[PDB]
């Protein structure tokens, strides 16, 4: 199948995607705690559900978060601001908090139930959100050999998410919270974000030689995020 | 999953 591509609300960040972020991968979108990563979640999560000449996929929405941080208001607010229904944007929304890293590992399992169901109506699952992806790795697998497990039940994890993508044309969208390195990813796209002067956001790719060089520069508002 |  061809890929489809999700604009970001950003055309300086859409630009540097090449059109947006791509059905059949998995983008990660990695920085400091309060660099706008989940705001960038939410503002996905609305624009995949505008029609293609609106750079959406006319699509549905699983999201797994494993911190509380989704917030239905906010979904409701950048849908309202973009023209479209604030609770029909919601309805098409399926939401679950992830317990814990293994039932996080499940979710991606009882995830594909609903992507089956909806694969042939007017709304198939086109993205899937998964916030944090490492927060209950980070805490759970830690200290002497546990470099090695954590990143093997990782890989596991991100090889289950590469198949709905790839199986089902699913833009696979994760977040990563990042301090201080030299782990390996697995993620089709990482995208490194930052918050910078005057609140402004920046974004760089990373790893990523054949694709454009550059930054792109945003900032968050009540449309969720733009130039 | 649940909706919203």
């Amino acid at each position: 199948a061809t890929i489809g591509r999700i604009s970001t609300g950003s055309k300086s960040l859409d630009k540097l995607l090449g059109g947006g972020i791509e059905t059949q991968a998995i983008t990660e979108v990695f920085g400091e705690f309060g660099s706008g990563k989940t705001q960038l979640a939410h503002t996905l999560a609305v624009m995949v559900q505008l029609p293609p000449e609106e750079g959406g996929l006319n699509g549905s929405v699983m999201w797994i978060d494993t911190e509380n941080t989704f917030r239905p208001e906010r979904i409701r607010e950048i849908a309202q601001n973009r023209g479209l229904d604030p609770d029909e944007v919601l309805k098409h929304i399926a939401y679950a908090r992830a317990f814990n890293s293994n039932h996080q590992m499940l979710l991606v399992q009882q995830a594909e139930d609903m992507i089956k169901e909806l694969l042939n109506t007017d709304r198939p699952v086109k993205l899937l959100i998964v916030d944090s992806l490492t927060s209950h790795f980070r805490s759970e697998y830690i200290g002497r050999g546990a470099l090695a497990e954590r990143q093997q039940k990782l890989a596991k994890h991100l090889a289950d998410l590469h198949r709905l993508a790839n199986l089902y044309d699913i833009a696979v969208f994760v977040t990563n919270q990042v301090q201080a390195h030299i782990l390996a990813h697995s993620a089709t796209l990482r995208v490194y974000l930052r918050k910078g002067k005057g609140g402004k956001r920046i974004a760089r790719l990373i790893d990523a030689p054949h694709l454009p060089e550059g930054e792109a520069v945003f900032s968050i508002t009540e449309k969720g995020i733009e130039d | 999953f649940h909706t919203g």
